[PDB]
Protein backbone atom coordinates (compact mmCIF):
# COMPACT_ATOMS: atom_id res chain seq x y z
CA UNK A 1 0.00 0.00 0.00
CA UNK A 2 2.89 2.39 0.76
CA UNK A 3 4.44 1.67 -2.64
CA UNK A 4 1.08 2.22 -4.34
CA UNK A 5 0.54 5.54 -2.53
CA UNK A 6 4.04 6.69 -3.51
CA UNK A 7 3.25 5.78 -7.13
CA UNK A 8 0.02 7.78 -6.84
CA UNK A 9 1.61 10.94 -5.43
CA UNK A 10 4.31 10.90 -8.10
CA UNK A 11 1.95 9.98 -10.98
CA UNK A 12 -1.19 11.97 -10.03
CA UNK A 13 0.14 15.29 -8.71
CA UNK A 14 -3.15 17.15 -8.71
CA UNK A 15 -4.04 19.18 -5.62
CA UNK A 16 -7.06 17.02 -4.74
CA UNK A 17 -5.36 13.74 -5.62
CA UNK A 18 -2.10 14.51 -3.81
CA UNK A 19 -4.03 15.77 -0.76
CA UNK A 20 -6.16 12.63 -0.49
CA UNK A 21 -3.14 10.41 -1.17
CA UNK A 22 -0.91 12.11 1.41
CA UNK A 23 -3.65 12.02 4.04
CA UNK A 24 -4.26 8.33 3.32
CA UNK A 25 -0.51 7.64 3.49
CA UNK A 26 -0.33 9.45 6.83
CA UNK A 27 -3.24 7.45 8.25
CA UNK A 28 -1.73 4.20 6.97
CA UNK A 29 1.61 5.07 8.54
CA UNK A 30 -0.10 5.92 11.83
CA UNK A 31 -1.94 2.58 11.79
CA UNK A 32 1.12 0.54 10.79
CA UNK A 33 3.70 2.61 12.80
CA UNK A 34 6.72 1.19 10.97
CA UNK A 35 6.87 3.61 8.03
CA UNK A 36 6.04 6.51 10.37
CA UNK A 37 9.62 7.99 10.40
CA UNK A 38 9.88 8.09 6.62
CA UNK A 39 6.26 9.25 6.44
CA UNK A 40 7.28 12.21 8.62
CA UNK A 41 10.28 12.73 6.35
CA UNK A 42 8.02 12.64 3.28
CA UNK A 43 5.56 15.11 4.81
CA UNK A 44 8.41 17.48 5.68
CA UNK A 45 9.70 17.14 2.12
CA UNK A 46 6.28 18.10 0.74
CA UNK A 47 6.00 20.93 3.25
CA UNK A 48 9.40 22.35 2.28
CA UNK A 49 9.33 21.76 -1.47
CA UNK A 50 5.74 21.78 -2.77
CA UNK A 51 4.72 25.42 -3.36
CA UNK A 52 0.96 24.89 -3.13
CA UNK A 53 -0.45 26.41 0.06
CA UNK A 54 -3.09 23.67 0.22
CA UNK A 55 -0.49 20.90 0.09
CA UNK A 56 1.57 22.64 2.77
CA UNK A 57 -1.54 23.05 4.92
CA UNK A 58 -2.33 19.35 4.59
CA UNK A 59 1.28 18.50 5.46
CA UNK A 60 0.94 20.65 8.58
CA UNK A 61 -2.30 18.93 9.58
CA UNK A 62 -0.80 15.48 9.03
CA UNK A 63 2.33 16.35 11.00
CA UNK A 64 0.13 17.63 13.81
CA UNK A 65 -1.75 14.32 13.73
CA UNK A 66 1.52 12.38 13.88
CA UNK A 67 2.84 14.61 16.67
CA UNK A 68 -0.33 13.92 18.65
CA UNK A 69 -0.14 10.19 17.92
CA UNK A 70 3.58 9.26 17.92
CA UNK A 71 5.69 12.14 19.30
CA UNK A 72 8.37 9.69 20.46
CA UNK A 73 9.15 8.61 16.89
CA UNK A 74 10.21 12.13 15.87
CA UNK A 75 13.95 12.42 15.37
CA UNK A 76 16.12 15.47 15.97
CA UNK A 77 16.48 15.88 12.20
CA UNK A 78 12.70 15.97 11.73
CA UNK A 79 12.26 18.74 14.30
CA UNK A 80 15.22 20.61 12.79
CA UNK A 81 13.63 20.41 9.33
CA UNK A 82 10.28 21.60 10.68
CA UNK A 83 11.95 24.50 12.50
CA UNK A 84 13.86 25.50 9.36
CA UNK A 85 10.62 25.41 7.37
CA UNK A 86 8.92 27.62 9.96
CA UNK A 87 11.89 29.99 9.90
CA UNK A 88 12.13 30.51 6.14
CA UNK A 89 8.47 30.60 5.21
CA UNK A 90 6.99 34.02 4.31
CA UNK A 91 3.32 33.16 4.86
CA UNK A 92 1.91 33.64 8.34
CA UNK A 93 -0.87 31.03 8.20
CA UNK A 94 1.61 28.28 7.33
CA UNK A 95 4.01 29.52 10.02
CA UNK A 96 1.16 29.41 12.54
CA UNK A 97 0.42 25.83 11.49
CA UNK A 98 4.01 24.64 11.85
CA UNK A 99 4.24 26.36 15.22
CA UNK A 100 1.07 24.55 16.26
CA UNK A 101 2.82 21.30 15.36
CA UNK A 102 5.96 22.35 17.26
CA UNK A 103 3.97 23.43 20.32
CA UNK A 104 2.25 20.04 20.27
CA UNK A 105 5.68 18.38 20.12
CA UNK A 106 7.23 20.52 22.88
CA UNK A 107 4.57 19.36 25.34
CA UNK A 108 5.64 15.74 24.79
CA UNK A 109 8.87 13.79 25.29
CA UNK A 110 10.01 14.81 21.79
CA UNK A 111 11.56 17.92 23.36
CA UNK A 112 13.82 15.72 25.53
CA UNK A 113 14.82 13.74 22.44
CA UNK A 114 15.55 17.01 20.62
CA UNK A 115 18.29 17.87 23.14
CA UNK A 116 22.36 25.05 23.39
CA UNK A 117 20.78 27.78 21.26
CA UNK A 118 19.30 25.66 18.47
CA UNK A 119 16.92 26.46 15.62
CA UNK A 120 13.95 25.54 17.83
CA UNK A 121 14.83 28.08 20.53
CA UNK A 122 15.73 30.72 17.93
CA UNK A 123 12.38 30.17 16.21
CA UNK A 124 10.44 30.22 19.50
CA UNK A 125 12.09 33.46 20.60
CA UNK A 126 11.46 35.04 17.19
CA UNK A 127 7.82 33.90 17.17
CA UNK A 128 6.93 35.00 20.71
CA UNK A 129 7.41 38.65 19.63
CA UNK A 130 5.43 38.32 16.38
CA UNK A 131 2.67 40.71 15.38
CA UNK A 132 0.31 37.76 14.91
CA UNK A 133 -1.24 36.83 18.24
CA UNK A 134 -1.58 33.13 17.43
CA UNK A 135 2.06 32.84 16.39
CA UNK A 136 3.04 34.67 19.58
CA UNK A 137 0.94 32.29 21.70
CA UNK A 138 2.47 29.21 20.07
CA UNK A 139 6.00 30.58 20.40
CA UNK A 140 5.58 31.46 24.06
CA UNK A 141 4.02 28.03 24.67
CA UNK A 142 7.12 26.42 23.12
CA UNK A 143 9.34 28.60 25.33
CA UNK A 144 7.36 27.73 28.47
CA UNK A 145 7.47 24.01 27.66
CA UNK A 146 11.24 24.16 27.15
CA UNK A 147 11.70 26.09 30.40
CA UNK A 148 9.60 23.79 32.60
CA UNK A 149 10.57 20.47 30.97
CA UNK A 150 14.31 21.08 30.56
CA UNK A 151 16.15 22.08 33.75
CA UNK A 152 19.41 22.20 31.75
CA UNK A 153 21.31 25.30 32.86
CA UNK A 154 22.56 26.19 29.36
CA UNK A 155 19.11 27.64 28.51
CA UNK A 156 18.13 29.65 31.57
CA UNK A 157 18.57 32.90 29.62
CA UNK A 158 15.19 32.28 27.95
CA UNK A 159 13.51 31.87 31.36
CA UNK A 160 13.01 35.63 31.52
CA UNK A 161 12.32 35.70 27.78
CA UNK A 162 9.38 33.38 28.50
CA UNK A 163 8.21 35.56 31.41
CA UNK A 164 8.37 38.79 29.42
CA UNK A 165 6.77 37.19 26.36
CA UNK A 166 3.86 36.03 28.53
CA UNK A 167 3.52 39.53 30.01
CA UNK A 168 3.60 41.19 26.57
CA UNK A 169 1.00 38.70 25.35
CA UNK A 170 -1.16 39.69 28.34
CA UNK A 171 -0.86 43.35 27.36
CA UNK A 172 -1.73 42.42 23.77
CA UNK A 173 -4.75 40.24 24.58
CA UNK A 174 -6.31 42.09 27.52
CA UNK A 175 -7.98 45.00 25.70
CA UNK A 176 -9.38 43.19 22.64
CA UNK A 177 -12.22 41.14 24.24
CA UNK A 178 -12.51 39.07 21.03
CA UNK A 179 -12.84 35.24 20.85
CA UNK A 180 -9.51 34.74 19.10
CA UNK A 181 -7.86 37.10 21.57
CA UNK A 182 -9.63 35.26 24.40
CA UNK A 183 -8.23 31.96 23.09
CA UNK A 184 -4.69 33.37 22.94
CA UNK A 185 -5.19 34.85 26.41
CA UNK A 186 -6.25 31.44 27.74
CA UNK A 187 -3.15 29.89 26.14
CA UNK A 188 -0.90 32.52 27.74
CA UNK A 189 -2.48 32.15 31.18
CA UNK A 190 -2.25 28.35 31.05
CA UNK A 191 1.42 28.79 30.15
CA UNK A 192 1.90 31.13 33.12
CA UNK A 193 0.26 28.62 35.48
CA UNK A 194 2.53 25.88 34.12
CA UNK A 195 5.60 28.13 34.44
CA UNK A 196 4.69 29.05 38.03
CA UNK A 197 4.45 25.35 38.92
CA UNK A 198 7.62 24.31 37.09
CA UNK A 199 9.82 27.24 38.17
CA UNK A 200 8.51 28.50 41.54
CA UNK A 201 11.15 31.24 41.82
CA UNK A 202 9.40 32.97 38.87
CA UNK A 203 6.04 32.92 40.67
CA UNK A 204 6.45 36.35 42.25
CA UNK A 205 7.11 38.07 38.91
CA UNK A 206 4.18 36.24 37.27
CA UNK A 207 1.85 37.29 40.10
CA UNK A 208 3.09 40.90 39.91
CA UNK A 209 2.48 41.00 36.15
CA UNK A 210 -1.04 39.62 36.62
CA UNK A 211 -1.83 42.11 39.40
CA UNK A 212 -0.55 45.13 37.45
CA UNK A 213 -2.45 43.98 34.36
CA UNK A 214 -5.67 43.47 36.35
CA UNK A 215 -6.23 47.21 36.78
CA UNK A 216 -6.05 47.85 33.00
CA UNK A 217 -7.93 44.94 31.43
CA UNK A 218 -11.43 44.24 30.17
CA UNK A 219 -13.93 42.20 32.18
CA UNK A 220 -13.54 38.89 30.32
CA UNK A 221 -9.76 39.22 30.47
CA UNK A 222 -10.07 40.10 34.16
CA UNK A 223 -12.03 36.89 34.77
CA UNK A 224 -9.39 34.80 32.99
CA UNK A 225 -6.48 36.34 34.93
CA UNK A 226 -8.49 35.85 38.12
CA UNK A 227 -8.65 32.15 37.25
CA UNK A 228 -4.87 32.18 36.66
CA UNK A 229 -4.21 33.87 40.01
CA UNK A 230 -6.53 31.39 41.74
CA UNK A 231 -4.55 28.48 40.26
CA UNK A 232 -1.16 29.93 41.23
CA UNK A 233 -2.30 30.83 44.75
CA UNK A 234 -3.92 27.42 45.28
CA UNK A 235 -0.64 25.67 44.48
CA UNK A 236 1.66 28.29 46.09
CA UNK A 237 -0.27 30.01 48.91
CA UNK A 238 2.72 32.05 50.13
CA UNK A 239 2.02 34.49 47.27
CA UNK A 240 -1.52 35.08 48.55
CA UNK A 241 -0.54 37.83 50.98
CA UNK A 242 1.17 39.86 48.25
CA UNK A 243 -1.92 39.94 46.02
CA UNK A 244 -4.60 40.84 48.57
CA UNK A 245 -4.34 44.63 48.31
CA UNK A 246 -4.69 44.85 44.53
CA UNK A 247 -7.49 42.27 44.45
CA UNK A 248 -9.41 44.02 47.24
CA UNK A 249 -9.04 47.40 45.51
CA UNK A 250 -10.31 45.95 42.23
CA UNK A 251 -13.16 44.28 44.12
CA UNK A 252 -14.16 47.66 45.57
CA UNK A 253 -14.10 49.43 42.20
CA UNK A 254 -15.89 46.61 40.34
CA UNK A 255 -18.75 46.31 42.84
CA UNK A 256 -19.75 49.97 42.48
CA UNK A 257 -20.74 49.50 38.82
CA UNK A 258 -21.40 45.76 38.52
CA UNK A 259 -24.19 45.39 35.98
CA UNK A 260 -24.20 42.19 33.89
CA UNK A 261 -20.78 40.68 33.09
CA UNK A 262 -19.28 41.80 36.41
CA UNK A 263 -21.22 39.06 38.24
CA UNK A 264 -18.76 36.50 36.87
CA UNK A 265 -16.00 38.99 37.67
CA UNK A 266 -17.38 39.33 41.21
CA UNK A 267 -17.33 35.58 41.88
CA UNK A 268 -13.85 35.28 40.32
CA UNK A 269 -12.53 38.13 42.49
CA UNK A 270 -14.11 36.68 45.63
CA UNK A 271 -12.60 33.31 44.71
CA UNK A 272 -9.08 34.73 44.53
CA UNK A 273 -9.72 36.65 47.77
CA UNK A 274 -10.70 33.46 49.59
CA UNK A 275 -7.92 31.40 47.96
CA UNK A 276 -5.20 33.99 48.59
CA UNK A 277 -6.24 34.38 52.25
CA UNK A 278 -4.21 31.87 54.24
CA UNK A 279 -5.85 33.13 57.44
CA UNK A 280 -9.38 34.44 58.04
CA UNK A 281 -10.73 37.89 57.07
CA UNK A 282 -11.66 40.82 59.31
CA UNK A 283 -11.83 44.01 57.21
CA UNK A 284 -11.83 42.29 53.82
CA UNK A 285 -14.82 40.29 55.03
CA UNK A 286 -16.63 43.52 55.91
CA UNK A 287 -15.81 44.95 52.47
CA UNK A 288 -17.15 41.84 50.69
CA UNK A 289 -20.39 41.77 52.74
CA UNK A 290 -20.90 45.51 52.14
CA UNK A 291 -20.32 45.11 48.39
CA UNK A 292 -22.84 42.28 48.27
CA UNK A 293 -25.54 43.99 50.33
CA UNK A 294 -25.21 47.41 48.66
CA UNK A 295 -26.22 46.46 45.12
CA UNK A 296 -26.23 42.72 44.47
CA UNK A 297 -29.82 41.51 44.22
CA UNK A 298 -28.36 38.62 42.18
CA UNK A 299 -28.72 35.73 44.60
CA UNK A 300 -26.76 33.39 42.34
CA UNK A 301 -23.60 35.51 42.62
CA UNK A 302 -23.92 35.49 46.42
CA UNK A 303 -24.48 31.72 46.42
CA UNK A 304 -21.41 31.01 44.31
CA UNK A 305 -19.26 33.29 46.45
CA UNK A 306 -20.56 31.53 49.57
CA UNK A 307 -19.72 28.20 47.91
CA UNK A 308 -16.16 29.40 47.41
CA UNK A 309 -16.00 30.68 51.01
CA UNK A 310 -17.06 27.28 52.35
CA UNK B 1 -8.58 24.35 13.38
CA UNK B 2 -8.26 25.13 17.09
CA UNK B 3 -8.17 23.55 20.54
CA UNK B 4 -9.58 24.48 23.94
CA UNK B 5 -7.68 24.58 27.23
CA UNK B 6 -8.72 25.72 30.70
CA UNK B 7 -6.71 28.22 32.73
CA UNK B 8 -7.73 26.68 36.07
CA UNK B 9 -8.46 22.97 36.11
CA UNK B 10 -10.48 23.00 39.35
CA UNK B 11 -12.48 26.14 38.58
CA UNK B 12 -16.09 25.65 39.68
CA UNK B 13 -17.39 28.31 37.27
CA UNK B 14 -16.95 26.28 34.07
CA UNK B 15 -20.30 25.40 32.47
CA UNK B 16 -18.93 22.24 30.81
CA UNK B 17 -21.49 20.21 32.78
CA UNK B 18 -24.84 21.57 33.96
CA UNK B 19 -26.68 19.56 36.61
CA UNK B 20 -30.38 19.77 37.41
CA UNK B 21 -30.04 20.83 41.07
CA UNK B 22 -27.82 23.82 40.34
CA UNK B 23 -29.97 24.60 37.29
CA UNK B 24 -33.15 25.10 39.29
CA UNK B 25 -31.24 26.83 42.10
CA UNK B 26 -29.76 29.31 39.59
CA UNK B 27 -33.07 29.86 37.77
CA UNK B 28 -34.76 30.26 41.16
CA UNK B 29 -32.35 32.70 42.78
CA UNK B 30 -30.78 34.72 39.94
CA UNK B 31 -32.07 38.24 39.40
CA UNK C 1 11.59 62.46 30.36
CA UNK C 2 11.15 59.95 27.48
CA UNK C 3 14.85 60.03 26.61
CA UNK C 4 15.60 59.53 30.30
CA UNK C 5 12.89 56.85 30.28
CA UNK C 6 14.78 54.94 27.57
CA UNK C 7 18.12 55.46 29.32
CA UNK C 8 16.53 54.06 32.50
CA UNK C 9 14.90 51.02 30.85
CA UNK C 10 17.60 49.34 28.79
CA UNK C 11 21.03 50.16 30.30
CA UNK C 12 12.01 47.93 34.56
CA UNK C 13 8.50 48.46 36.10
CA UNK C 14 8.62 51.86 34.38
CA UNK C 15 8.84 49.95 31.09
CA UNK C 16 5.78 48.02 32.26
CA UNK C 17 3.97 51.32 32.81
CA UNK C 18 5.05 52.42 29.32
CA UNK C 19 3.68 49.17 27.85
CA UNK C 20 0.39 49.66 29.70
CA UNK C 21 0.15 53.24 28.42
CA UNK C 22 0.81 52.11 24.84
CA UNK C 23 -1.86 49.41 25.15
CA UNK C 24 -4.34 51.95 26.53
CA UNK C 25 -3.58 54.30 23.63
CA UNK C 26 -4.05 51.44 21.15
CA UNK C 27 -7.42 50.52 22.67
CA UNK C 28 -8.49 54.18 22.65
CA UNK C 29 -7.48 54.61 19.00
CA UNK C 30 -9.05 51.36 17.78
CA UNK C 31 -12.25 52.17 19.71
CA UNK C 32 -12.63 55.63 18.18
CA UNK C 33 2.00 59.24 23.44
CA UNK C 34 3.05 56.83 20.67
CA UNK C 35 4.36 59.63 18.45
CA UNK C 36 6.19 61.22 21.41
CA UNK C 37 7.99 58.00 22.40
CA UNK C 38 8.77 57.18 18.75
CA UNK C 39 10.26 60.66 18.21
CA UNK C 40 12.26 60.37 21.44
CA UNK C 41 13.59 56.99 20.29
CA UNK C 42 14.51 58.40 16.87
CA UNK C 43 16.32 61.42 18.34
CA UNK C 44 18.15 59.10 20.74
CA UNK C 45 19.15 56.84 17.84
CA UNK C 46 20.52 59.91 16.03
CA UNK C 47 23.03 60.51 18.83
CA UNK C 48 25.39 57.80 20.08
CA UNK C 49 25.36 52.11 22.49
CA UNK C 50 21.60 51.90 22.99
CA UNK C 51 21.08 49.29 20.25
CA UNK C 52 23.53 46.91 21.95
CA UNK C 53 21.62 47.31 25.21
CA UNK C 54 18.38 46.54 23.37
CA UNK C 55 20.12 43.48 21.91
CA UNK C 56 21.19 42.21 25.34
CA UNK C 57 17.66 42.96 26.67
CA UNK C 58 15.50 42.06 23.66
CA UNK C 59 12.72 40.96 26.04
CA UNK C 60 12.23 44.69 26.73
CA UNK C 61 12.73 46.08 23.21
CA UNK C 62 10.75 43.59 21.12
CA UNK C 63 7.35 44.08 22.89
CA UNK C 64 7.76 47.84 22.42
CA UNK C 65 8.44 47.43 18.70
CA UNK C 66 5.45 45.09 18.46
CA UNK C 67 3.21 47.71 20.10
CA UNK C 68 4.51 50.45 17.79
CA UNK C 69 3.94 48.29 14.71
CA UNK C 70 0.39 47.53 15.86
CA UNK C 71 -0.15 51.28 16.24
CA UNK C 72 1.13 51.71 12.67
CA UNK C 73 -1.15 48.94 11.39
CA UNK C 74 -4.23 50.32 13.17
CA UNK C 75 -3.93 53.76 11.50
CA UNK C 76 -1.79 53.42 8.33
CA UNK C 77 -3.13 56.72 6.94
CA UNK C 78 -1.22 58.66 9.64
CA UNK C 79 1.79 59.25 7.41
CA UNK C 80 4.80 60.48 9.36
CA UNK C 81 4.49 57.76 11.97
CA UNK C 82 5.01 55.03 9.36
CA UNK C 83 7.88 56.83 7.61
CA UNK C 84 9.65 57.51 10.92
CA UNK C 85 9.04 53.89 11.98
CA UNK C 86 10.62 52.66 8.74
CA UNK C 87 13.49 55.12 9.26
CA UNK C 88 14.27 53.89 12.78
CA UNK C 89 13.94 50.25 11.65
CA UNK C 90 16.51 50.85 8.91
CA UNK C 91 18.71 52.79 11.36
CA UNK C 92 18.70 49.82 13.73
CA UNK C 93 19.40 47.42 10.83
CA UNK C 94 22.41 49.56 9.88
CA UNK C 95 23.52 49.64 13.53
CA UNK C 96 22.99 45.87 14.02
CA UNK C 97 24.36 44.50 10.72
CA UNK C 98 27.90 44.20 12.14
CA UNK C 99 29.07 40.54 12.30
CA UNK C 100 30.29 40.80 15.91
CA UNK C 101 26.79 41.00 17.42
CA UNK C 102 26.08 37.42 16.13
CA UNK C 103 22.41 36.38 16.13
CA UNK C 104 19.51 37.64 18.18
CA UNK C 105 15.70 37.72 18.23
CA UNK C 106 15.82 41.52 17.96
CA UNK C 107 17.52 41.50 14.54
CA UNK C 108 15.05 38.97 13.13
CA UNK C 109 12.08 40.93 14.49
CA UNK C 110 13.37 44.18 12.99
CA UNK C 111 14.07 42.51 9.62
CA UNK C 112 10.55 41.04 9.61
CA UNK C 113 9.12 44.49 10.39
CA UNK C 114 11.14 46.08 7.57
CA UNK C 115 10.01 43.39 5.11
CA UNK C 116 6.40 43.90 6.20
CA UNK C 117 6.74 47.67 5.69
CA UNK C 118 8.30 47.26 2.23
CA UNK C 119 5.58 44.85 1.06
CA UNK C 120 2.77 47.42 1.22
CA UNK C 121 4.03 49.57 -1.65
CA UNK C 122 3.67 49.39 -5.43
CA UNK C 123 6.33 49.16 -8.13
CA UNK C 124 6.24 51.27 -11.29
CA UNK C 125 7.52 49.17 -14.20
CA UNK C 126 6.26 45.60 -14.55
CA UNK C 127 8.62 44.85 -17.46
CA UNK C 128 11.57 46.47 -15.68
CA UNK C 129 10.94 44.60 -12.44
CA UNK C 130 10.49 41.33 -14.32
CA UNK C 131 13.77 41.85 -16.19
CA UNK C 132 15.47 42.70 -12.88
CA UNK C 133 14.09 39.42 -11.55
CA UNK C 134 15.32 37.62 -14.66
CA UNK C 135 18.96 38.61 -14.24
CA UNK C 136 18.81 38.38 -10.41
CA UNK C 137 17.55 34.83 -10.84
CA UNK C 138 20.29 34.27 -13.44
CA UNK C 139 22.90 34.94 -10.75
CA UNK C 140 20.75 33.19 -8.07
CA UNK C 141 22.13 35.58 -5.42
CA UNK C 142 20.53 38.11 -3.04
CA UNK C 143 17.58 35.92 -2.09
CA UNK C 144 16.14 38.62 0.19
CA UNK C 145 16.26 41.03 -2.77
CA UNK C 146 14.58 38.36 -4.92
CA UNK C 147 11.80 37.89 -2.35
CA UNK C 148 11.24 41.64 -1.96
CA UNK C 149 11.12 42.17 -5.73
CA UNK C 150 8.67 39.27 -6.17
CA UNK C 151 6.48 40.76 -3.43
CA UNK C 152 6.57 44.11 -5.22
CA UNK C 153 5.65 42.40 -8.52
CA UNK C 154 2.75 40.61 -6.80
CA UNK C 155 1.49 43.91 -5.36
CA UNK C 156 1.86 45.54 -8.80
CA UNK C 157 -0.18 42.79 -10.46
CA UNK C 158 -2.76 43.05 -7.66
CA UNK C 159 -3.29 46.77 -8.23
CA UNK C 160 -2.11 47.44 -11.79
CA UNK C 161 -3.09 46.10 -15.19
CA UNK C 162 -1.25 43.80 -17.61
CA UNK C 163 1.96 45.02 -19.25
CA UNK C 164 3.72 43.55 -22.31
CA UNK C 165 3.40 39.77 -22.56
CA UNK C 166 6.94 38.58 -23.48
CA UNK C 167 6.23 34.81 -23.26
CA UNK C 168 9.91 33.86 -23.58
CA UNK C 169 10.84 36.19 -20.69
CA UNK C 170 7.99 34.97 -18.50
CA UNK C 171 8.81 31.31 -19.23
CA UNK C 172 12.48 31.89 -18.39
CA UNK C 173 11.56 33.63 -15.11
CA UNK C 174 9.16 30.82 -14.18
CA UNK C 175 11.74 28.12 -14.97
CA UNK C 176 14.38 29.95 -12.94
CA UNK C 177 12.03 30.37 -9.97
CA UNK C 178 11.22 26.65 -10.14
CA UNK C 179 14.96 25.93 -10.09
CA UNK C 180 15.63 28.23 -7.12
CA UNK C 181 12.42 26.87 -5.48
CA UNK C 182 11.08 30.19 -4.23
CA UNK C 183 8.06 30.16 -1.89
CA UNK C 184 6.32 32.91 -3.88
CA UNK C 185 5.88 30.78 -7.02
CA UNK C 186 2.20 30.04 -6.35
CA UNK C 187 1.34 33.68 -5.62
CA UNK C 188 3.29 34.81 -8.70
CA UNK C 189 1.48 32.32 -10.95
CA UNK C 190 -1.90 33.33 -9.50
CA UNK C 191 -1.19 37.02 -10.10
CA UNK C 192 0.20 36.34 -13.59
CA UNK C 193 -2.64 34.17 -14.87
CA UNK C 194 -5.32 36.32 -13.26
CA UNK C 195 -4.60 38.80 -16.08
CA UNK C 196 -0.42 32.72 -23.60
CA UNK C 197 -0.71 30.98 -20.20
CA UNK C 198 -1.66 27.58 -21.65
CA UNK C 199 1.32 27.61 -24.03
CA UNK C 200 3.65 28.72 -21.22
CA UNK C 201 2.43 25.99 -18.86
CA UNK C 202 2.57 23.27 -21.54
CA UNK C 203 6.09 24.29 -22.61
CA UNK C 204 7.22 24.30 -18.97
CA UNK C 205 5.72 20.85 -18.35
CA UNK C 206 7.29 19.38 -21.50
CA UNK C 207 10.76 20.54 -20.45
Amino acid sequence: ARQLLQQLVTSYPSTKMVIVSLHTFTLLAASSLVDTPKQIQLLLQYLKNDPRKAVKRLAIQDLKLLANKTPHTWSRENIQALCECALQTPYDSLKLGMLSVLSTLSGTIAIKHYFRSSDLVKLAQECCYHNNRGIAAHGVRVLTNITVSCQEKDLLALEQDAVFGLESLLVLCSQDDSPGAQATLKIALNCMVKLAKGRPHLSQSVVETLLTQLHSAQDAARILMCHCLAAIAMQLPVLGDGMLGDLMELYKVIGRSATDKQQELLVSLATVIFVASQKALSVESKAVIKQQLESVSNGWTVYRIARQAS
Amino acid sequence: AAADVSVWEENWEDDIVQDDFNQQLRLEMER
Amino acid sequence: DLAGMFLQIFPRPVALALQQALGQELARVVQGITVRVLQALATLLSSPALVMSMHRSHFLACPLLRQLCQYQRCVPQDTGFSSLFLKVLLQMLQWLDSPGVEGGPLRAQLRMLASQASAGRRLSDVRGGLLRLAEALAFRQDLEVVSSTVRAVIATLRSGEQCSVEPDLISKVLQGLIEVRSPHLEELLTAFFSAKPVVVVSSLLLQ
